């Protein structure tokens, strides 16, 4: 086509979207993981990770307004991968990175998965 | 803006 | 922070609720410009445009499935700026850039109404 | 990825 397009769009949107979360705006789901409770969209889930696109989709659970994780995944992982797909910023540090990535694998979230296990690599 |  | 970003998050976000939008999925509103109707994801209205910011924060008004806008508003400028909020991507034309710019206008879409003003400035 |  002859479109033009706007560079800092989907950033703005991103952003926006972060700002809605932060003021509990709209949020239509609650992710339960153990003893923690988390608040989000089901839309910005599906957009971040293979497993929330599958279960929103299900006709069954697209309907659910709480999902409980398996209870081996850890709330501070979940927590920094929540707050990425709302940011696009990862808080990578060597204290939470193997939980970070087994949270990553278990979401279906690719490019945590591969920079985890890059910084693992180097580390070794 | 820019040209895609 | 230390935080590490993936530059290509945001886009590639909005990229999934553009395909969510395509395929009717979690799509929660219905907006009727004159004798078309579009349905959309709130969420995404409201980062994108002044206008459904204000509405869906409204405590009557976010729980409506439908809205009406101004009759006014032409339905392809509405088509051109729906799909420019989940794209990036804006179509503008010779003839349709004063209907774009008047439902930006409208929507409180700031930086869609400063291209229209500056590629008219530069027909006249 | 990169440092922002
Ligand atoms: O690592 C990742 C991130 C991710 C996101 C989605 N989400 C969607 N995928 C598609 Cl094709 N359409 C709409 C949506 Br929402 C699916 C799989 C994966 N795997
Ligand atoms: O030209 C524009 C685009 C836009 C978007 C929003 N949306 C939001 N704004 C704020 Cl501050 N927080 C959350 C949301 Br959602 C408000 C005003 C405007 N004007
Ligand atoms: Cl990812
Ligand atoms: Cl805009």
């Amino acid at each position: 086509d002859s479109c033009i397009q706007f560079t800092r769009h989907a950033s703005d949107v991103l952003l926006n979207l972060n700002r809605l979360r932060s003021r509990d705006i709209l949020t239509d789901v609650v992710i339960v993981v153990s003893r923690e409770q988390f608040r989000a969209h089901k839309t910005v889930l599906m957009a971040c990770s293979g497993l929330f696109y599958s279960i929103f989709t299900d006709q069954l659970k697209c309907n659910l307004s709480v999902i409980n994780l398996d209870p081996e995944i850890n709330p501070e992982g979940f927590c920094i991968l929540l707050d990425f797909m709302y940011t696009s910023r990862l808080n990578l540090r060597e204290g939470n990175i193997m939980a970070v990535m087994a949270t990553a694998m278990y979401l279906q979230m690719e490019h945590v998965v591969d920079t985890c296990r890059k910084f693992i690599k180097a580390s070794e | 803006w820019v040209i895609p």
